[PDB]
RNA sequence: GCUUGAGUCUCGUAGAGGGGGGUAGAAUUCCAGGUGUAGCGGUGAAAUGCGUAGAGAUCUGGAGGAAUACCGGUGGCGAAGGCGGCCCCCUGGACGAAGACUGACGCUCAGGUGCGAAAGCGUGGGGAGCAAACAGGAUUAGAUACCCUGGUAGUCCACGCCGUAAACGAUGUCGACUUGGAGGUUGUGCCCUUGAGGCGUGGCUUCCGGAGCUAACGCGUUAAGUCGACCGCCUGGGGAGUACGGCCGCAAGGUUAAAACUCAAAUGAAUUGACGGGGGCGCCUUGAAACCGUAGGGGAACCUGCGGUUGGAUCACCUCCU
């Protein structure tokens, strides 16, 4: 756990895509924070700036739009 | 819920210094203060009982408290809803 | 005052205007004697889905930290200008100044 | 590309889409007192194993 | 399905239907032999329908009752009691017992030969029976019994265990007769208006009429009536639905 | 008088808490074409249904109403009912930090007042999808069911009402005390060699379990342990939450609430056989829905819709003294 609880404990984003396309599904669905190792503080984080990444297109919201 | 200054304001006031917070003055004051804003909330959102049971707290509140002042001093209770035009 | 990230997308087609619009809302801004930390543009850029059936739009941020009144004014300037075809405000804790990562790339 | 390889990387492209097992089970609308009662029982079912 | 079993109320049944010549009578569903044979026996003469051929088989070769009756092997609700009237000579009495889903379609089929049927003499589940006598402002009452009422007086005869039965059901259950009136009480232009009227009516039964007949007719149609729309249509006496039924059908 | 209870202030923190207003991508249906053509649709199979006026399919364009896939969790918030796309606007409560301040201001609470799922009602909108009632096709000894094709109310919204739910942790509120253990979540301090770590330290919360308690089941520092203050409620089973009266409600009904009369029980937990249908391998042993509130149908007990709860099943014959 300790190594996914530093990129946490580091940092609280949105608009950094690169980092946000390491939680998603090709898909375009979120990973579940268990999978991620992450701890689910971060995960709401992610969640809500995925979200907003999606609405201004930046994210698909599924494969093919 | 109150802005920094409004509350300086208030404790500026009714309170007996700047050291002073929780003087029974000083929390009715802003508690009043408070009540009085939240009119303005109510009179638009009716529907909104999950805040007006802060509402009901607060005004109950403020009336346990002035029931201790009143007992426990008439001059300073009977001048300090003077000032705040309590028993409206 | 509140801090605040406004962020939006023009039209390819008008994103020669977009100078002129960072003008009428930096002029609001300081109108408002708000002040601003950040203004950028990222170019065109491709969009992962169509917006009104377009691509390629270009996308803009600012950091502010105006009166709120002002912000309802330029938020519905964006209804009212079509060469803005999304916009986002967001209620940001600080003002912050170090630059979008979508700049920090180059 | 052979096509049956093709079609190998397709099936698992949407096993791990899981849209059969989505489509299937969202046939119906049901009355959500069921699916809490489902998901508990679930879970009591799962937790007896950690035991040993 | 049921059929009685004690001789206590089979006889207390047959007894109260007093079937005898000088009048037009037929059993449908002759079922068991044991409440057959009394209205068979008491009546010099008796005409029959049994539903299944099996049992009327079973009852056309006891020498009791083949000899004694006459008897026919169909579905009732094909059967043209208009002219079993004619044959005979005055219009019928009819009774007896069944396994009662048709009970509903055996109404609708007695009504559409109220001429040619003197009076019914059925037994039925007390729900169904207590809602068939209701009066107008009752939970018991609505669309089906105001139906029953209008084309017909009718009159529990008597009310019987469930212990009774041949299987015993959990269901008490309860003789009823009826009799299609010499003149209308309520006379109506048409019946399909009052049927529609009071479906629409008790589909609707728990907000105002208003809010059910009044969705059809105005306010002030139907307070020009006489009858307030604020109402609930479970207020509502036949008298006042015929009325209606004869209103929509003349300014139709 | 006091500062320990109570409570104010300053700084942070987490959160589907509420109210109001925008907005998005899926999706269904529908409309308008376009390409296209004999089928589609549905079931166990059928039928009803839809299509040669072109359906179905598939492309485009438009409409409209509803709901927020995934995150999402043995997870957070909320008095409870409940709360879940996103952004804004208003707004409630909570917890930690470190002081500062008031000075017993407290707890409980009959009447009282207000909030209060789902259903239903009231007034005026809306109506995509779904769907009591209803309608029609099937199934069945019959079938009112179970199946299908339809479908109104309703479901949605604003503004009134109702005021009930297995509204249940079936567990009143507040305060003190009393072994441990493994987690979860959310603050915080110190140490961090950093980044992980590691010492602490609040709050919330889950599962084990000691003592003790308990009819037993079990509960167990978030007690069902040990106790203090006040409130609510019960006094065999049915009759019956039923009558009647009062109150309340637009109406549904709600609410308060009998008695006669009738029975020797009624009941909770748990033990052993049946279970049994088995299931595995003579032997171990189970492929074997009830309800709640509410609204409507009504051959049944019943059937249907809405949403809540889990309390998800059996049944029981030949004698005796130290
Ligand atoms: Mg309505
Ligand atoms: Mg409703
Ligand atoms: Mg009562
Ligand atoms: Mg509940």
């Amino acid at each position: 756990f300790c190594r996914f609880t530093a990129e946490g404990v580091q940092e609280i984003d949105y608009k950094d895509i690169a980092t946000l396309k390491n939680y998603i599904t090709e898909s375009g669905k979120i990973v579940p924070s268990r999978i991620t190792g992450t701890r689910a503080k971060y995960q709401r984080q992610l969640a809500r700036a995925i979200k907003r990444a999606r609405y201004l297109s930046l994210l698909p919201y599924t494969d093919r739009h | 819920s109150l802005s920094t200054e409004a509350t300086a304001k208030i404790v500026s006031e009714f309170g007996r210094d700047a050291n002073d917070t929780g003087s029974t003055e000083v929390q009715v004051a802003l508690l009043t203060a408070q009540i009085n804003h939240l009119q303005g909330h109510f009179a638009e959102h009716k529907k909104d009982h999950h805040s007006r049971r802060g509402l009901l707290r607060m005004v109950s509140q403020r009336r346990k408290l002035l029931d201790y002042l009143k007992r426990k001093d008439v001059a300073r209770y009977t001048q300090l809803i003077e000032r705040l035009g309590l028993r409206r | 005052m509140r801090h605040y990230e406004i962020v939006f997308m023009v039209h390819p087609d008008q994103s020669e205007q977009v100078p002129g619009m960072i003008e009428r809302y930096t002029a609001a801004i300081t109108g408002a004697e708000g002040k601003i930390h950040r203004l950028e543009d990222w170019g065109r850029r491709q969009l992962a889905y169509p917006i009104n059936k377009l691509h390629k739009a270009h996308y803009v941020l600012m950091n502010v930290e105006a009166p709120q009144e002002v912000i309802d004014e330029l938020e519905t300037t964006f209804r009212f200008n079509d060469a803005v075809i999304r916009s986002m405000v967001m209620r940001t804790k600080h003002a912050v100044t170090e630059a979008s990562p979508m700049v920090k790339a180059k | 590309e052979p096509f049956d390889v093709a079609l190998r990387r397709f099936k698992r492209s949407c096993e791990k889409a899981g849209v059969l097992a989505e489509v299937r089970r969202r046939e119906f609308y049901e009355k959500p007192t069921t699916e809490r009662k489902r998901a508990k029982a679930s879970a009591v079912k799962r937790h007896a194993k950690k035991l040993a | 399905q049921n059929f009685l079993n004690d001789q206590f109320v089979i006889d207390s049944i047959v007894s109260a239907i007093n079937p005898q010549k000088g009048q037009a009578m037929v059993e449908i569903g002759p079922g068991l032999a044991a409440l057959t044979e009394p209205v068979g026996e008491r009546l010099d003469q008796l005409t029959v329908i049994e539903l299944d051929r099996d049992l009327a088989a079973r009852l056309q070769t006891h020498p009791f009752l083949g000899p004694k009756l006459t008897i026919y092997q169909q579905d009732a609700m094909t059967f043209n009691f208009g002219e079993l009237a004619e044959k005979m000579g005055q219009p019928l009495r009819v009774f007896g017992n069944l396994p009662y889903n048709i009970s509903t379609p055996l109404m609708f089929h007695l009504f559409s030969y109220t001429d040619a049927i003197a009076d019914m003499h059925f037994m039925l589940q007390k729900e169904v029976v207590n809602r068939l006598v209701a009066g107008p402002n009752s939970k018991a009452y609505g669309r089906l019994s105001v139906m029953a009422q209008y084309y017909c007086n009718v009159i529990p005869v008597l009310e019987v265990p469930p212990s009774a039965f041949t299987p015993p059901p959990k269901v008490d259950s309860a003789v009823v007769r009826l009799v299609p009136h010499a003149t209308m009480p309520h006379p109506v232009k048409d019946v399909r208006v009052l049927s529609r009227i009071t479906t629409e009516a008790f589909n609707q039964r728990r907000k105002t009429i208003r809010n059910s007949l009044g969705n059809l007719f105005s306010v002030e149609v139907l307070t020009g009536m006489g009858i307030d729309p604020a109402m609930r249509a479970e207020n509502i006496s036949v008298a006042q639905y015929c009325q209606m039924a004869n209103y929509l059908a003349e300014n139709a």
